[PDB]
């Protein structure tokens, strides 16, 4: 399991973007 | 003498109501999976 | 045993606890109810003539 | 006493399926019809039906 | 800023795909159509549109 | 070598042992009768113009 998918493709303000 | 006739703006149905046969147990519809004929719309004739 | 009114029955619905149909899962062409007479209209669910 | 062991499936299933033609043709003396008879997994159809 | 990548098809997908009836039926007071609405693998469709 | 009447032929049928058929297992469009002249055009065969 040599990685994490996560999910950040959300526009982007800075290091951010969700909820 | 004379006058105008009245005016009946005879045009189509807001929401396009009717043009699709909605709740009715005869004509009804389907959306299943070419692979099971298992329909997924059961419209009991009582939901307007 | 001289029954002669069995062709006037159109729909039959069997519900347990008024919220679950007996055949249930999918075992019919209309999940809620068994149908006997489909004569008002048909999309194909009739038997020989 | 009828058997209760694994003879009749409990998972949701349909005991009769409607298949509609996928492609066809029309001629003055013929009518081709092509069907996809996909049988669900873990369930056996009998052609006699 | 917008997402850099991983949200955009890069090969030839089709916005506003079109479908036309594979089966038609007309009665004196009704019109019957059925389309083979094929979403296609690697995709997701919302029927709101 | 001046053969000139081949414009009149309509069908041939090879059959070995009075049962088999040499354009064999279906390999053909009319899998049992070599068609050289279809004057009842219909399904659609009829090559060139």
């Amino acid at each position: 399991a040599p990685r994490h998918g996560s999910r950040p493709f959300m526009g982007t303000w800075n290091e951010i973007g969700t909820s | 003498q004379a006058a105008p006739n009245r005016p009946n703006y005879i045009g189509f149905r807001d929401n396009f109501i009717g043009l699709m046969y909605y709740n009715s147990t005869g004509n009804m519809g389907v959306l299943a999976g070419q692979a099971s004929q298992l329909n997924a719309v059961v419209d009991l004739q009582d939901r307007n | 045993g001289t029954f002669y009114l069995n062709h006037t029955f159109k729909k039959v619905s069997i519900m347990f606890d008024s919220s679950v149909s007996w055949p249930g899962n999918d075992r019919l062409l209309t999940p809620n109810e068994f149908e006997i007479k489909r004569t008002v209209d048909g999309e194909g669910y009739n038997v020989a003539q | 006493v009828a058997p209760t062991h694994d003879v009749t499936t409990d998972r949701s299933q349909r005991l009769t399926l409607r298949f509609v033609p996928v492609d066809r043709e029309d001629t003055a003396y013929s009518y081709k019809v092509r069907f996809t008879l996909a049988v669900g997994d873990n369930r056996v159809l009998d052609m006699a039906s």
